[PDB]
Parts: structure tokens; sequence; C-alpha cells
């Protein structure tokens, strides 16, 4: 089934337009490029086009930082 | 010089309190070594997990308003 949204349809003196035309769907890709925004999110675009979010990148704080055993590396 | 916020020094006349437990002010000791850290409860301690004692000043007045020694959280 297909949900067509126009909220923002107008009509004026201006002439026939398509301003702005948005869908989700998507196709087969592959994996074109990877970056990190500041935020932590790992992002990465498809051959589709698609700008999936692969996931974050977890972070740790603890109260006292003198207190941590130190393992090996 | 050690460029760490934590470490503090008397230049002059006086003595650091440090309190053994955090429940009994009344039983401290005085000293002069200011290497301090945070424990994990968010207190100031000295290296061997002994409380520094402190005051509670007003909001608005800087004056301080009771002059007992208590735990600087």
């Amino acid at each position: 089934t297909l949900n067509f949204g126009l909220g923002s349809a107008t009509q004026f003196a201006a002439p026939f337009e398509l301003t702005k035309f948005d869908e989700d769907g998507a196709t087969t890709g592959f994996l074109t490029k990877v970056d990190f925004d500041e935020n932590g999110s790992v992002m990465g675009t498809y051959s589709n086009g698609e700008n999936v979010t692969l996931g974050r990148v977890a972070l740790v704080r603890v109260p006292n930082e003198q207190g941590l055993d130190k393992k090996g590396g | 010089y050690t460029n760490n916020p934590m470490d503090l020094r008397v230049s002059g006349t006086g003595f650091f309190a440090v309190a053994k437990e955090r429940l009994t002010p009344q039983q401290n000791e005085l000293t002069r070594n200011g290497a301090f850290h945070l424990n994990k409860e968010n207190y100031m301690v000295t290296a061997n997990d002994e409380f520094l004692l402190g005051y509670q000043v007003d909001p608005s007045s800087g004056e301080v308003s009771s002059y007992e020694p208590q735990p600087i959280n």
C-alpha cells in the first residue's frame, strides 16, 4: 500500500511545478563510504542512496579514574 | 608544579584537615600534602582514601555559615 502526503501543496499564480518528491523505497546496494560524526555515530552510504546509520561508539566514564586497575596493552 | 588542579598546597600557616571516616568528621588529623582525587562517591580524598574536611558556604553570601567540618562532595 502507498501513503501520499501532500501537506505542502500550494496553488499560486506560478506555473505547474514539482518542488519536492520524496519516497521511502530502496534497492540493493554496496557500501560506498563510511564516516564518523561528532556524536560518534558511524554513518555509511550505499549504492542505492540510503544513509544508513550503522551504530554509535560507546563511551564509558568512571567516577574515580585513579582507582582503575591496569591491565596489559 | 604538577599542573594538576586536584593538587593543593598551603602557602603560609595552616594544615589541611582530613577525616578517617566520612561519617565521623570529629576524628580528624592534620596534614600538609595535597595529593587529592575523587573517590567512587565523588568525595575529595587523600592517597589513603581519607576524606578531606571542608565547610559549607551560603548560596549567595560568600561567608560560610557553619564552621563545623564536613566532607567535601
